[PDB]
């Protein structure tokens, strides 16, 4: 439930060990807990959102120009004045004009004029700055066991009945126990600052438009500034990137206005990250974070149960997701109680012999009437088996056939761990889950060498890495000893790896 | 006693621009915002700006953007607010009334409020009529 | 900004009458909400700060809650003196909104 | 107004699609296609330099790269 | 001595961080009686139960009985990640820092 079909969940398990999971929970995709007790669980990240914003340098990427004034001077009499100069709503620059006979100024040779006119503004750009504190992640958790078609859309009246739970993280706020009656604890201590590296980003409000972008990013732009400061009309800085003076062939300098940007700083946005919803809690998408996931009661409820004996007819056909696992919905009617159903799969009819893991371990029924529906779902092994779900001499069976191989899963396994290499940085590092020692000493090495690497190639940006990437490779063979030349190439293909990454 | 007291009431031409004076009385003059306050007739009160008497500093509403301006004077403890491009809505009832915290300079809110946010030293309610 | 919903618009009650006024701003404001009570055209009558707290040399009759965003004043026994325009205040982001208002009538 | 702060600079590599990353990966590619379509002739000239410099036969490729990614670049 | 005083603890102010590295929070202790100590702990491991870092502030206290006593201590994380830990070994409120040096 809950995660089936997402592409990018995975599966989290430790070896008893006490519970100690810290999963890292990513956005856009879950993950799923299990363990040998502990009712699986799987926790999806859905929302963060950023309260309270100050009020950064506006912008102005569309103006529009007034009355332009101009007041040349003699070639001598020295530059000029223009008394409609010193209020800062009006933007001026100064050059020089022949200024020679039927012109006035009976000596010839080169006055100067300080032609200019109004800098007024709309549509301003609207930075927003926003600190670690005081946001707000929200993610949601589901249990497997009960609830056909769980499949997100009504999760309303779930958080009320017991198998699934909202959970709202602020850093003011870092441990959190959600109750699950009949199941238990959950006890959540996570990390609401290290995930998306906040206080370098800010919120961006275009029309009608928000995104995230980078602080050293957002001071380098030439737009005319707001500064932050209030109500007033607005002091704009700069003002000489919008306005632009050319003048004619020497004389009677003119002011183009040079009119909207907004698809301009657009397509010079091209890597930043788009954020939904502005109320008074900017509301917004994709950033992870870091959860100890504490499991000190998950009790089954299910264990005390005796397994009922009727015909289990499927309604769903049993799907493969992507990756492995086998969801199957399976109503049944004819006995009644809360009963256990029995859920194995074996490779011969025969022998019950039970192969493969099963990924609901212990699912149960609410008691009810005629088709109660439940959707349990298994792990199969590599080959042909069949799944069988009922209980005596009407047991209901499927051949299955995974078609995955051994090996194939831990080449796909190893993918999926270099693109969590590659995405989260350190931080994928203690997603391999245990306290252990080169967990910690993963984490060290990695925390210096990504360190290193962010600091001398900073956001090296994608051509960039790619033809930097093939420069590092082809001095990685070359040339001389196997110390240079190693890490020549092995910086090239940390290089190509990276624009190997989540490009599709 | 620790009181804000204000002009009389004025009467000003449409386009013209109004003055509003503010007077301390019994606290540290440098150490409490003056937050301005209008009030219409029937419509309730709406806040037009404050001001820090220590270094001048200003901020205001959307709905006065340009058209307000507030000065200061430290010797004789005064806030001046002088409301600029009068019209027949702004015929109303003004005041002021200190925030409070006022340590450094400008509006602070996530640190603490209360106690007379301002709800204590508001002079008067001078009366602003714009007409001819 | 932040709009202040002040329900409800004015009321009218006897003397000693316990009543209550619910203001709900759109927002979240903590805890950040004041209540006044202004007789009119006169210098006021201190009720509320910090949406919970009593001022010294307040009356305590007059009490304010609320937690989220929908707070609730309440006074315990209603007395003549006590007629006057009820308002409240946000304190947080800025363009600092009060509510529309709330007058009181003595039967 | 030249709005300079490419914000690929400074990309974020969260797991989500970027703003314009589907558009983004082959825009200087074309852009120095195109540029190469409409300057023929500084293919012969960037040869011409090139082959003066590094007296490697292969270093020669390098200087080629660097120079015809010069041009439209950063010109 | 000034004994260890279960209460509540609501933090009055949002916690920040020096550039001298120290962490400065302020808590209310919702008045429960007395002048007496309140103790606050850098975690790595769990909610509780392990030290690390380094106290700034010695003995940090509450000198009155009523509602808001408002302490500010001093602390220095550790240069990983940490929590922090205000009195009650159960009924207590936490943080995250990342000291980020
Ligand atoms: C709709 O919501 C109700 C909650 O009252 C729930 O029991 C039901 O399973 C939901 N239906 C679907 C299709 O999610």
């Amino acid at each position: 439930i809950r995660c089936i079909g997402v592409s990018n969940r995975d599966f989290v398990e430790g070896m008893s060990g006490g519970t100690w999971v810290d999963v890292v929970l990513e956005h856009g995709g879950c993950v799923t807990v299990m363990a040998q007790d502990k009712p699986t669980v799987d926790i999806e990240l859905v929302t963060t959102t950023v309260s309270n914003m100050a009020e950064v340098r506006s912008y102005c990427y569309e103006a529009s120009i007034s009355d332009m004034a101009s007041d040349s001077r003699c070639p001598t009499q020295g530059e000029a004045y223009l008394d409609k100069q010193s209020d800062t709503q009006y933007v001026c620059k100064r050059t020089l004009v022949d200024r020679g006979w039927g012109n006035g100024c009976g000596l010839f040779g080169k006055g100067s004029l300080v032609t200019c006119a109004k800098f007024a503004c709309s549509k301003k750009m609207t930075g927003k700055s926003i600190q670690p504190e005081n946001l707000e992640y929200r993610i949601m958790l589901s249990v497997h066991g009960s609830q056909h078609s769980g499949m997100i859309v009504n999760d309303t009246g779930h958080e009320t009945d017991e198998n699934r739970a909202k959970v709202e993280i602020t850093p003011n706020s870092p441990r959190a126990e959600a109750t699950l009656g009949g199941f238990g604890s959950l006890g959540l201590d996570c990390e609401p600052r290290t995930g998306l590296d906040f206080s370098d980003l800010y919120y961006l409000t275009m029309n009608n438009k928000h995104w995230l972008v980078h602080k050293e990013w957002f001071h380098d732009i030439p737009l005319p500034w707001h500064a932050g400061a209030d109500t007033g009309t607005p002091h704009w800085n700069n003002k000489e990137a919008l306005v632009e003076f050319k003048d004619a062939h020497a004389k009677r300098q003119t002011v183009v206005v040079l009119g909207s940007q907004e698809g301009a700083v657009h397509t010079a946005l091209a890597g930043a990250l788009e954020a939904e919803m502005d109320g008074a809690k900017g509301r917004l998408s994709s950033g992870h974070l870091k959860c100890r996931l504490k499991m000190d009661k998950l009790r089954l409820k299910g264990v005390s149960y005796s397994l009922c004996t009727a015909a289990f007819t499927f309604t769903k056909i049993p799907a493969e997701t992507l990756h492995g696992t086998v969801t199957v919905e399976v109503q049944y009617a004819g006995t009644d109680g809360p009963c256990k159903v029995p859920a194995q799969m074996a490779v011969d009819m025969q022998t019950l012999t039970p192969v493969g893991r099963l990924i609901t371990a212990n699912p149960v029924i609410t008691e009810s009437t005629e088709n109660s529906k439940m959707m349990l779902e298994l792990d199969p092994p590599f080959g042909d088996s069949y799944i069988v779900i009922g209980v005596g001499e009407k047991k209901i069976t499927h051949h299955w056939h995974r078609s995955g191989s051994t090996i194939g899963k831990a080449f796909e396994a190893t993918v999926r761990g270099a693109k969590r290499m590659a995405v989260l940085g350190d931080t994928a590092w203690d997603f391999g889950s245990v306290g252990g020692a080169l967990n910690s000493l993963g984490k060290g090495i990695h925390q210096i060498f990504g360190a290193a690497f962010k600091s001398l190639f900073g956001g090296m940006s994608w051509f960039s890495q790619i033809l930097i990437g093939t420069l590092l490779m082809w001095l990685g063979l070359n040339t001389k000893n196997g110390s240079i030349s190693l890490m020549c190439l092995a910086l090239g293909g940390v290089l190509i790896f990276l624009s190997t990454a989540v490009s599709a | 006693e620790v009181q804000l007291v204000q002009s009389g009431p004025d009467v000003e031409k449409p386009g013209a621009s109004v003055k509003v004076s503010c007077k301390a009385s019994g606290y540290t003059f440098t150490s409490n915002y003056i937050h301005w306050v209008r009030q219409a007739p029937g419509q309730g009160l709406e806040w037009m700006g404050v001001i820090n008497p220590r270094g001048g500093s200003t901020a205001s509403a959307q709905k006065f953007q340009g058209r307000i301006t507030m000065t200061r004077d430290t010797s004789t403890s005064t806030v001046y607010m002088e409301l600029s491009s009068l019209r027949s809505d702004d015929t109303a009832v003004y005041y002021c009334a200190r925030g409070g915290r006022a340590l450094f300079y400008d509006s602070y809110t996530t640190p603490r409020d209360g106690g007379s946010w301002w709800f204590d030293p508001w002079g008067q309610g001078s009366l602003v009529t714009v007409s001819s | 900004d932040i709009q202040l919903t002040q329900s409800p618009s004015s009321l009218s009650a006897s003397v000693g009458d316990r009543v209550t006024f619910t203001c709900q701003a759109s927002q979240d404001i903590r805890k950040y909400l004041n209540w006044y009570q202004q007789k009119p055209g006169k210098a006021p009558k201190l009720l509320i700060y910090d949406a919970s707290n009593l001022k010294t040399g307040v009356p305590s009759r007059f009490s304010g809650s609320g937690s989220g965003t929908d707070f609730t004043f309440t006074i315990s026994s209603l007395q003549p003196e006590d007629v006057a325009t009820y308002y409240c205040q946000q304190f947080d982001d800025l363009p600092i909104t009060f509510g529309q208002g709330t007058r009181l009538q003595i039967k | 107004a030249v709005t300079l702060p490419s914000h690929s600079t400074r990309k974020l590599q969260t797991r989500s699609q970027t703003w314009l990353e589907s558009r983004e990966y082959t825009k200087h590619l074309i852009r120095v296609e195109n540029w190469i379509f409409r300057n023929p002739g500084f293919a012969l000239a960037a040869a011409a330099i090139a082959w003066l410099l590094g007296s490697s036969t292969s270093q020669k490729v390098i200087y080629l790269v660097m120079i015809l990614l010069i041009a439209p670049a950063y010109s």
